[PDB]
């Protein structure tokens, strides 16, 4: 049962259907995501539902990407396996952006943003800075706050380790 | 392919007519208005400050807190100060509240106190009274609910019982302790309170309070904060808001700014164009912000859109609890807000703050013209962004009263209304928002503007208002609103498309509202609508129609101007037109037309048997639609001529034979409602 | 007599 | 007195435009909505159906007796016909309507026109048959009347609007492309009721007193035949004067001209039938016939297929003769067969007797 749905998914997202039928397949992909104790179904889930969404005008398939990125992000910031929090985030493209800049979705990233892990902490700065013009007056705020923790951890922290890394932030 | 043909064909009988039921909206409960209009009307300033005599309890420091005010008391002498302190403190409220009588008293006796809150009792005598009381020349008051005044000679301090204080003052009240263990204040009036209740089935509920500090703690001693600091924080929040900004770790972000620029800020507090002015300004938006988006609905309105100097303190009070808390401190209020402290508004004033003067050494030496802040534009970005995705109902937008204070100025007025007709597109859930937020007196208040620009805009959303609460017409009569849109709708150059809706509001202003029926007569509304009657936009000839359908309901003035003008002869147009939502109205008008007269002799008379005769030819019509309207029409034929319509309905078990003869076919009808209400009104003659 | 001063 | 005053919610109703949106694109014009998908897909189901139907008649029509089934109705059919894509065969009555099937052989619905106990449905159509279809269905008397949600699982009988048109029985025909519905009968006028104007746009005088029996009518050169009582075969074009209206009068029959039928050709061919049971094929171009054909003594009642050329007769003596246009024998099945009804497309046949029972032959 279980090994094979990894391929499949892979197939899905890696070589190019010419069918709108896919709406229903990213939707069927939220069953995949939220459960697979399996860690591998999720982390290709993902990799996949990036993918196939590329069409994000009318509104239908405007609600569908803004239900899938909610569920999708949930997942990069909120999922215990550091492996899955880093992909998905990494794959919440430039292509996607104008959805990312809704309270909701970007209050999830800032979450990010003091990751447990210094790598997605990394990639979530980035992201928030790329939307910094897109919804200036949620992000803008944060970020200033977000320089004052850095500098305050380069002047005030003895540690080394903790001036490196919030140099390179 | 074999699709062609299929796309391209005309599906019959599959519109909003046919589809929907022909029915109307069932217009919710709507609570949005402020029937509670409540009014500071007078103020005490009981000031218990015994200048260079330190209570007993605090041993004060060498350099400690000596502000007061923004005096010095010590600099002075005691008795300048004293005056001196008790005038600027009456200033700092007369910006909040310039309309009260200010009777302060300065180091007062028992006796004093009692005459001067019982005296303004007598005057405001059901309005509310603010009692201020400072308390740092007294020492800190008791578990047992006595707070400190003097005696007459100055050698003793006598107690004031808080039960005897809240007799002398009436139930609408507002109570502000300055003084260091406050919160002690605050639970014994709330226990005095109780034992009234109960001693009485042998307050509370009115009175509000806001109090500097907990029961255990302590105020700050800090050399540069100023003594008075919740007072300062509830009536001059900029001007520590920004001196707290420049006490913080934060300014190693914007160098040289010191406390002797924040001195010298130029503007002031009133003239929005102008760096003190545009803080003061976001200020106000971020607080009601903050209120809007954490406090219950309920609580909100009671609070921060009630009265104007509670509103005024409340939003400041937010500002307190934010600094208080970083000298900990916690104030108290008497309905008890959440923590406010963290939310994240407050990391955009602090932004807004740095940006507004870290510009400032360029202004204050050189000369360099004020550049405005970012500020309302981004807020109103973000508004924006939320409008695109989110129809949603979800969590609803955080920068709705941001979008009001925008309304207010002129340089983004165009820019908030269009994103106000946006939002208020969406249904009727975002105008019930928009209604709580309190956006109406604000928007009824453009009205009697003239900037072209704004007429398409104001009709676009009361248009969408209207929809949702037919009452507002009240409003809208009351302050000449209606020859705002007697004009537009008079305007051939504006496009057809804004017309329909001023129309349609027209037509809700003189909807069954007789006073309303009135003033757009007076402003000549039968010769404007007749104008664009014979329109090419169906929408407007159908609400242009109706507009003189309504007007001359149960109206009798309206149908005399209406027979001057020869109304009902061009409304025969429209009884043979395209369209069958414009025939509807055309019968609906042409049916109130006739609905009332009060028994007149030829004319009235004459022309209804024309109208009759014209309607009378609409039995072969296809929708059922105006055969109900035309049911109804002959209905108020038949509710005026009653007594000819008797004679002739029990003759058969000229004129009226005809309009039997089409009841008739109008009750033996294939359609099954129109069979139904044609047998009601010919059960009725029968 | 508004709550917040409008400049028409 | 005074609360005779019944107010409608038209304005009311007209109101509530207002309060729904107006901005964003609306949901048909969304290429990825689920509703425009169905459409497509039933666009899709609709021209496969179209060729299938072709492919039958490209083989040369042979022998037809093949039952796909037999039931019987609670009343005696009056007039059957069969929706063009879906599997939905209306056999209505004096009153009710029957939705029968004929792939899983079922009873779907049953209506009640709503008329009186005096009247009976004469003519039945099937309105926008391409797509989320409707079922218009006029009354002897003057009534139309149409319906939606006909045989669908989750719904019941609704019948969308109703309007006296007229005061033989009725007769009608719809235009699907043009918008228009014809209505005539015991009246000497030819109303033409606009659906989207739901107004009577134009009332063409017969210039017969007999009655109006069958009618049928041309798109793209306007042209409606009109079958008469007395005998005669009148043709107008609507683009003329009503004092001009009479293109053609030809009259070589007497009787209830029982179907004068057109075809969608540019090539255009009026087959008249009379109860004494005799075609004549004419052209609207010429005063004569172009073709004779006797074929029943005693016609009762008659129809004939729109894509091939199939005449498929009634007789007073129970058979059943389905011959070519040319006059050609093909079936004489063995048994007041009063309802013949043809698909649009495929070859299908169905018959109903005066005693209650239905069938639906087939030519393999």
């Amino acid at each position: 049962x279980v090994g094979s749905i990894t391929l499949a998914l892979r197939t899905l997202g890696s070589f190019e259907f010419e069918g709108h039928s896919l709406t229903q397949f990213v939707r069927h992909c939220a069953d995949h995501f939220l459960n697979s104790e399996h860690k591998e179904i999720r982390m290709e889930a993902a990799r996949t539902c990036s993918r196939l969404l590329t069409p994000s005008v009318s509104q239908t398939a405007v609600q569908v990407v803004a239900d899938v990125l909610s569920k999708l992000l949930v997942v990069g910031i909120t999922d215990p396996d550091p492996d899955i929090r880093y992909c998905v985030l990494a794959s919440l493209d430039e292509r996607f952006d104008a959805h990312l800049a809704q309270a909701e979705n970007l209050q999830a990233l800032f979450v990010a943003l003091n990751d447990q892990v210094f790598e997605i902490r990394e990639l979530a700065i980035c992201t928030v800075g790329r939307l910094s013009s897109m919804n200036p007056a949620f992000v803008m705020p944060f970020l200033r706050k977000m320089l004052i923790q850095i500098l305050t951890e380069l002047e005030h922290s003895g540690i080394g380790r903790i001036k490196e890394q919030s140099a390179r932030m | 392919e074999a699709d062609l043909t299929d796309w391209n064909l005309p599906l019959a009988f599959m519109k909003k007519r046919h589809c929907e039921k022909i029915e109307g909206s069932k217009s919710l409960a709507q609570s949005w208005r402020m029937k509670d209009r409540m009014k500071t009307v007078s103020v005490a300033l009981v000031l218990c400050l015994n200048v260079g005599v330190d209570p007993p309890d605090v041993v004060k420091t060498t350099p400690c807190a000596r502000l007061e005010c923004w005096i010095d008391p010590l600099s002075m002498g005691p008795q300048k100060a004293l005056e001196t302190i008790g005038a600027n403190l009456q200033k700092q409220y007369e910006n909040w509240q310039p309309r009260a009588r200010y009777k302060q008293s300065l180091d007062p006796t028992v006796d004093e106190v009692k005459k001067l809150c019982t005296s303004l009792r007598r005057n405001a005598k059901e309005e509310r009274v603010l009692f201020h009381y400072n308390g740092h020349g007294v020492p800190r008051p008791t578990v047992n609910g006595e707070v400190w005044v003097f005696n007459k000679n100055y050698t003793q301090y006598i107690p004031l019982s808080i039960y005897d204080l809240q007799t002398w003052m009436g139930s609408p009240s507002i109570f502000v302790y300055d003084c260091s263990n406050a919160g002690l204040i605050v639970k014994s009036f709330k226990q005095f309170a109780l034992q009234r209740e109960q001693e009485l089935e042998v307050s509370m509920k009115n009175c509000i309070q806001l109090a500097a500090c907990e029961a255990t703690e302590l105020l700050p001693m800090i050399p540069d904060l100023p003594a008075d600091l919740f007072t300062s924080c509830l009536t001059t929040p900029i001007k520590i808001a920004l001196r707290w900004f420049c006490m913080q770790k934060c300014v190693s972000l914007v160098p040289g700014v010191t406390l002797d620029l924040i001195e010298k800020i130029p503007g002031r507090l009133n003239d929005r164009r102008t760096p003190l002015g545009e803080l003061n300004w976001i200020f106000t938006a971020i607080t009601d912000t903050i209120a809007w988006n954490v406090l219950p609905r309920d609580l909100f309105q009671k609070l921060f859109r009630q009265d104007l100097l509670v509103a005024s303190l409340f939003r400041n009070f937010l500002l307190a609890e934010r600094i208080m808390r970083s000298y900990n401190c916690t104030p108290v209020s008497s309905p008890r807000l959440p923590p406010t402290y963290m939310h994240a508004m407050w990391q955009a004033w602090d932004l807004a703050v740095d940006i507004c003067l870290s510009q400032l050494p360029t202004i204050i030496e050189e000369g360099t013209a004020f550049r405005h802040s970012p500020f309302f534009a981004e807020q109103l970005t973000a508004f924006q962004v939320w409008l695109t995705m989110g129809v949603e109902n979800r969590n609803p937008p955080e920068q709705l009263p941001i979008v009001l204070q925008v309304l207010l100025s002129q340089v983004h007025r165009l820019r908030a209304l269009d994103l106000l007709g946006r939002f208020l597109d969406l249904g009727p859930w975002a105008v019930s928002l928009a209604l709580s937020v309190g956006i109406f007196p604000y928007v009824l208040k453009l009205l009697q503007s003239s900037a072209r620009e704004l007429r398409p805009l104001l009709v676009f959303i009361w248009a969408k208002i209207l929809a949702v609460d037919s009452s507002c017409q009240a409003d809208l009569v009351k302050d000449n609103g209606h020859k705002y849109f007697l004009s537009v709708l008079a305007d051939p150059y504006m496009p057809a498309e804004h017309r329909t809706m001023t129309a349609f509001i027209l037509a809700v202003i003189v909807n069954s509202y007789h006073t309303g029926q009135e003033a757009c007569l007076q402003g000549n509304l039968i010769a404007i609508c007749l104008e664009q009657l014979n329109d090419p936009h169906p929408l407007l000839r159908q609400w242009v129609a109706i507009c003189l359908g309504r007007i001359w309901q149960n109206f009798d003035s309206a149908r005399w101007c209406g027979v001057r003008d020869s109304a009902h002869e061009k409304l025969y147009s429209l009884l043979s037109d395209p369209i069958p939502e414009v025939r509807c109205a055309a019968v609906f008008a042409l049916g109130t037309f006739v609905g009332n007269s009060a028994e007149r002799t030829d004319h009235s008379t004459t022309i209804d048997h024309n109208v009759a005769m014209m309607l009378a030819q609409l039995v072969s019509d296809g929708s059922p639609m105006v055969r109900k309207e035309l049911v109804v029409a002959l209905s108020h034929l038949v509710v005026q001529y009653e007594s000819n319509f008797c004679t002739v309905a029990l003759q058969f078990i000229s004129v009226y034979t005809q309009i039997w003869r089409v009841l008739l076919h109008l009750a033996a009808d294939p359609y099954p409602e129109v069979s139904d209400v044609a047998m009601k009104v010919l059960n009725s003659i029968a | 007599e508004s709550q917040f001063e409008m400049d028409i | 007195f005074i609360s005779a005053t019944v107010q409608t919610g038209f304005c009311d109703w007209s109101a509530r435009y207002f309060a729904q949106p107006v901005m964003k694109i609306p949901e048909e014009h969304d290429l990825e909505s689920q509703i425009r998908k169905e459409r497509e897909w039933r666009f899709l189901r609709n021209s496969r159906v179209r060729r299938q139907a072709q492919q039958v008649i490209q083989k040369g029509i042979t022998r037809l007796d093949d039952q796909i089934f037999l039931n019987r109705n609670p009343g005696v059919p009056s007039v059957v016909k069969f929706h063009p894509f879906t599997p939905c065969i209306a056999v209505a009555d004096k009153d009710s309507i029957c939705f029968w099937d004929w792939e899983k052989g079922e009873k779907l619905d049953y209506f009640h026109n709503g008329n009186p106990r005096y009247t009976r449905v004469t003519a039945m159509e099937y309105l926008n048959g391409q797509d989320c279809s409707l079922l218009l269905t006029a009354t002897d008397d003057g009534a139309i009347r149409v319906w939606k949600n006909f045989a669908d699982l989750e719904k019941n009988p609704e019948m969308v609007t109703a309007w006296q048109g007229l005061s033989a029985g009725m007769v009608v025909d719809w235009e699907q492309e043009t918008g228009l519905l014809m209505s005539s009968g015991d009246v000497r006028i030819v109303r033409i009721w606009d659906t989207d104007r739901e107004m009577k746009v134009q009332d063409i005088p017969t210039g017969a007193d007999s009655c109006v029996t069958s009618l049928s009518c041309d798109s793209h050169r306007s042209l409606i035949v009109a079958g008469l009582g007395d005998g005669s075969i009148r043709v107008y074009d609507r683009r003329m004067a009503l004092s001009e209206c009479r293109v053609m009068t030809y009259r070589e029959h007497t009787a209830w001209v029982v179907k004068a039928s057109l075809q969608k050709r540019p090539d255009g061919h009026i087959v008249s039938v009379s109860v004494n049971g005799d075609v004549r094929i004419f052209d609207p171009r010429m005063p004569e016939s172009v073709n004779v054909l006797q074929i029943v003594k005693g016609l009762t009642a008659l129809d004939i297929h729109p894509q091939a050329d199939l005449i498929a007769c009634g007789s007073v003596n129970q058979f059943t003769a389905i011959y070519n246009s040319s006059g050609e024998l093909i079936n004489n099945i063995k048994y007041a067969i009063s309802c013949l009804a043809f698909h649009p497309h495929w070859p299908h046949l169905a018959v109903g007797s005066n005693d209650y029972y239905i069938s639906v032959y087939s030519v393999e």
